[PDB]
């Protein structure tokens, strides 16, 4: 278990680092009336998914590799809280180019059209969306399905394995919701790139958006589609792609908030 | 406590009036009108106290405000207009005598602490006179401007069709002269636009259209971090 | 209270030369740009040159460049104008005026009418 | 010939006033008051935020209720604050959104406003029909109101642009007195708490003390080198401190005719665009451009605290008549107030 | 401008000619004022937060 002890120990490092840091998010947003803006709802909305992979996927992700003797719908639940709240994060930042992007398109009509009403529903569908595709396992994509063996297995090791199926994860969780709006997101961020230069200090900053969503999604899901593949993947890459799943709600503030002037300004 | 729900009733009903106002304020695009006497401002777009121009262009309506009736003084009340979207600044381009008055107002609104994110709309008013003026070799720029001897035209300058080489050099040097205060401070936070207008011009509420939208989107970026 | 005073104007020649000097008083000579501004005969106000707090940043207004020569002494408080090739349009009453407002790169309304941080001015005849 | 005489008469008269005030200046203010105690570290922090203007707010005045505030914004509006409850009692919408001023009546009964419209609007709160209108329009000045003050239900002192203040009759709506004399325009005035007098900051770097009734400038206050911005006479009404573009608020007593302190500090190089002082004068609370309000000790000039809250530039700052509290405006769009 | 000249000096004739006090005096009466009137200044002495309308 020498692999298992440094994973431990390495997100509590992620953990702490992504509550204190997008704590003093919320923080500044509030105790500045002024940055009560329409740019900072998203952010907001963003950092309080951070916030939940810190306190309750950080703590689950550590009781889903220690393989404690629950119930297989109590490990489901546990697994499933570790989906809601990073497809949350997922989604926000969708969110957020999203908001880039009518920035740029519906030009002087952008702070007409997008009321703070219609933000706010669009913030609680992608939370709602985020909740729905992290609580489908729930409602029969378990891995009680695959079988007639793991229909009457309870009180089972809690193991990501045993628990979730490689179905929703490859097809439903990245097929659907990591890699069509990381489509989407590469089209913004390029149809962006070429108004601002229709109109290198405006490309470094949308690469890195983009770049640090597919450093931090694209190593885990890749694992997870070899292994559906019928392929083999060492224990010690697979925790890296955990540990940077979780890495992202970490960078968030140091790449979304700190890069607005307003913001970097009070901190 | 029966007065004083009525009064926080009274508050929200206040309140919701607030909000209505101010999503009615937001579709108005307010900008300062600024000029001389001779720069022909009030005829840019053609459509007491502080004089206001609305005129719409794509369905976006445009609050241009004309401030008469007020002294040659100008360091106060011109702080007023810090939220402007733009500030149009239209100069009689063949007055050459008052050129260095419109520049070193144009100097003194593009560094002035209270107008530096404030991005001007320049309008060099007055093409057809400028024209007429450089054709007639009597008034000469070099007399007023030194460096306009050693200037050349720039090789993105886009000559109007049929005009000549002398007034092309002309209004892009006045034109320089304008963009040159507007790139020695303000690093990125505002912008100049430069617009060559003519007083039958009929296009520059069009033209407004296109910076105010320039201004807006580098506004909205900006506060996401993208610009 | 802030006193501009203006020196050194008088009958001059065609092509010759005038220094004026303008003794301030009442205010930190060194936090604030300093301008000279004309009156000519039937004609509006004109600004001359400028001079920044430090003295680093000089501009003239181009009837004058290569001629005028604008300096300052923070020391002494004292603004001034070496007129040298006076030409005849030149003729005006030269006031020195100061920015209003110190530590701004802006310099509003000194050539307005009813400027208040200008002095009485100086009359600057070129004439044969 | 003439006129040079008449300006060497002027030069040798400032000479007379100036070895007058000399001669009237045996000690100084810091001298006098350096052996009272100093008042500590002044700590305000915010107790309201009124959070309802969606523009910069260019000034605000207190009622005499230490109550009810009116805040003038720069989007059309007026809105009149129960400033225990954070309650908007009103919101008067404006003819011109380019308000620069508002004044609140002591009866309660009137607010003022005015601005580039170059007109004094006189708004009813207390019509029959339960809705605020306007009662009268002041026209007559030919630049921009910066500031007024009511001294009863139907005169109001009016500072303009125009470089006048003027004295208006509401029920006629015409300048029974116009006060003539500053050179550069008017941007604050100040009543006197017997309303007999009233001081007015211009930009010509001067304040001038105006008798109401008789229409004369009484005493004409020199020492500031920029715009005057801001004018707050003292609770007795002996003395008033400016505010000015020259990062420096000076104090003038009447009785003395000239500067008695300086508040500034070298690290300071913004202006004071609002002036107020405490219940006892003891404080001076003045508004910067660098986003914060510095409490000075108006007898020691000793930068007694700040009030940093606000995220853009104070234009105003009011104490209510019982010093219970300072109301903060700024251009973030917001009002706090401080105790 | 003979005109605005000669009412300058009229005006400066009327305030050449006022009684002024020594600034000493001047201080003193500031002084008295700002100690008789501290006990009833909120923002120089605070007051408990019962008193305070917004506590
Ligand atoms: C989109 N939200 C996520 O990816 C989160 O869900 C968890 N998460 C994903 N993928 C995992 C995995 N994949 C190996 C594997 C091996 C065999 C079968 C199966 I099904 C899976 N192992 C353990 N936690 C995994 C991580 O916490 C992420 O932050």
């Amino acid at each position: 278990s020498l692999a298992n002890v440094t994973y431990i120990t390495m997100e509590i490092f992620i953990g702490l680092c992504a509550i204190v840091g997008n704590v003093l998010v919320i923080c500044v947003v509030k105790l500045n009336p002024s940055l009560q803006t329409t740019t900072f709802y998203f952010i907001v909305s963003l950092a309080l998914a951070d916030i939940a992979v810190g306190v309750l996927v950080m703590p689950l992700a550590i009781v889903v590799s220690l393989g404690i003797t629950i119930h297989f719908y109590s490990c489901l639940f546990m697994t499933c809280l570790l989906l809601i709240f990073t497809h949350a994060s997922i989604m926000s930042l969708l969110a957020i180019a999203v908001d880039r992007y009518l920035r740029v398109k519906l030009t002087v009509r952008y702070k007409r059209v997008t009321t703070h009403r219609r933000i706010w529903l669009a913030l609680g569908l992608c939370w709602l969306v985020s909740f729905l595709v992290g609580l489908t396992p729930m409602f029969g994509w378990n891995m009680k399905l695959t079988s007639e063996y793991h229909r009457n297995v309870t009180f089972l090791s809690c193991q990501f394995v045993s628990v979730m199926r490689m179905d929703y994860m490859v097809y439903f969780s990245f097929l659907t919701w990591i890699f069509i709006p990381l489509v989407v997101m590469c089209a913004i961020y390029l149809d962006i790139f070429y108004i601002i230069r229709n109109k290198f200090k405006t490309a470094k900053s949308l690469f890195l958006v983009l770049f640090l969503f597919a450093l931090s999604w694209l190593p885990l899901s890749i694992i997870n589609c070899i292994i559906y593949f019928n392929g083999e993947v060492p224990q010690l890459v697979l925790y890296m792609g955990i540990l940077l799943s979780h890495a992202n709600s970490m960078m968030n503030p140091i790449v979304y908030a700190y890069k607005i002037k307003k913001f970097k300004e009070t901190y | 406590s029966a007065e004083d729900k009525a009064a926080v009733e009274r508050s929200k009903m206040i309140d919701r009036n607030l909000r209505e106002d101010g999503e009615k304020a937001a579709r108005e695009v307010k900008l300062l009108l600024l000029g001389a006497d001779n720069s022909g401002k009030s005829t840019i777009v053609k459509q007491s106290g502080i004089f206001e121009t609305k005129f719409q262009v794509d369905k976006v309506n445009f609050h241009m405000f004309d401030v008469g009736g007020q002294r040659d003084e100008r360091r106060k009340w011109i702080q007023c207009f810090n939220d402007v979207t733009a500030i149009i600044f239209v100069v009689d381009s063949s007055d050459y005598n008052r050129l260095q008055e419109a520049l070193n107002l144009f100097k003194s609104i593009w560094n002035n602490r209270w107008l530096r994110t404030i991005s001007v709309i320049l309008f060099l008013n007055k093409q057809d006179l400028l024209a007429e003026k450089v054709l007639a070799g009597k008034s000469k720029i070099e007399d007023y401007f030194p460096e306009f001897a050693r200037y050349t035209t720039p090789e993105d300058a886009t000559p109007e069709p049929g005009e000549d080489p002398r007034v092309t050099r002309a209004k892009y040097f006045i034109r320089d002269e304008f963009l040159r205060i507007s790139t020695a401070s303000g690093d990125g936070r505002h912008y100049c636009y430069p617009h060559f207008t003519c007083a039958v011009d009929t296009e520059n509420a069009r033209r407004i259209f296109n910076d105010v939208t320039d201004i807006i989107i580098k506004m909205n970026l900006r506060d996401c971090g993208l610009f | 209270q802030v006193q501009l005073q203006e020196s050194g104007g008088g009958l001059v020649q065609p092509g010759g030369s005038l220094r004026l000097s303008c003794a301030a008083s009442g205010f930190t000579f060194s936090n604030y740009k300093m301008n000279w501004v004309r009156q000519a005969p039937g004609k509006g106000l004109e600004w001359v040159s400028d001079i920044s707090q430090s003295g680093a940043s000089i501009s003239y207004t181009g009837s004058v460049k290569g001629r005028f020569t604008i300096s300052r002494d923070n020391a002494k408080n004292t603004l001034y104008l070496q007129m040298n090739s006076l030409k005849p349009e030149d003729t005006a009453v030269y006031y020195c005026a100061r920015c209003p407002a110190p530590f701004t790169r802006d310099c509003f309304d000194v050539t307005s009418t009813t400027y208040a941080y200008r002095g009485q001015g100086t009359q600057v005849t070129v004439s044969s | 010939s003439e006129l040079d005489q008449l300006r060497q008469e002027a030069e040798q008269l400032k000479n007379q006033i100036r070895d007058a005030r000399k001669a009237c200046a045996d000690a100084t203010l810091s001298q006098i008051t350096n052996n009272i105690d100093p008042v500590g570290r002044i700590q305000m922090r915010t107790r309201r935020t009124l959070r309802g203007h969606l523009a910069k707010i260019y000034a605000m005045h207190w009622g005499t209720d230490s109550r009810l505030l009116v805040s003038a914004s720069q989007d059309g509006k007026l809105i009149i604050w129960d400033s225990y409850t954070t309650n908007k009692v009103h919101a008067i919408p404006l003819r011109s959104s380019w308000v620069m001023t508002c004044a609140y009546a002591p009866s309660g009964n009137y607010v003022a406003c005015g601005g580039l419209d170059n007109i004094c609007s006189i708004y009813n709160l207390k019509t029959r029909e339960g809705n605020v209108r306007v009662s009268r329009e002041l026209a007559g000045h030919t630049g921009y109101l910066s500031c007024c003050r009511f001294l009863d239900d139907n005169q109001i002192v009016t500072s303009s642009g125009d470089t006048t203040c003027a004295l208006w009759d509401i029920e006629t709506g015409q300048q029974t007195t116009t006060f003539t004399g500053h050179t550069g325009d008017v941007m604050s005035l100040s009543l006197a708490p017997d309303t007999r007098l009233f001081v007015s900051g211009a930009c010509d770097a001067s304040a001038k003390l105006w008798d109401v009734r008789e229409g004369m400038c009484r005493q004409t206050f020199t020492g500031h080198e920029s715009d005057i911005n801001a004018i707050c006479f003292f609770p007795n009404g002996n003395a008033f401190a400016t505010g000015s573009d020259d990062a420096t608020c000076r104090l003038f007593d009447l009785r003395a005719d000239q500067e008695l302190m300086t508040y500034s500090h070298d690290n300071i190089i913004c202006g004071i665009t609002s002036v107020s002082f405490s219940k006892s004068g003891r404080l001076l609370l003045a508004g910067y451009d660098d986003f914060n309000c510095n409490v000075w000790d108006a007898l020691k000039a000793d930068r007694a605290g700040v009030l940093a809250g606000h995220d853009n530039r104070v234009s105003c700052l009011g104490v209510t008549d019982d010093g219970m509290a300072v109301a903060t405006g700024s251009w973030d769009s917001f009002l706090k107030i401080w105790n | 401008s003979i005109a605005q000249a000669r009412k300058l000096v009229e005006q400066l004739k009327m305030e050449a000619n006022i009684d002024r006090i020594k600034v000493s005096k001047a201080a003193a009466d500031l002084m008295a004022y700002c100690e008789a009137h501290a006990k009833e200044d909120p923002l120089l002495t605070p007051v408990p937060a019962s008193e305070n309308p917004f506590r």
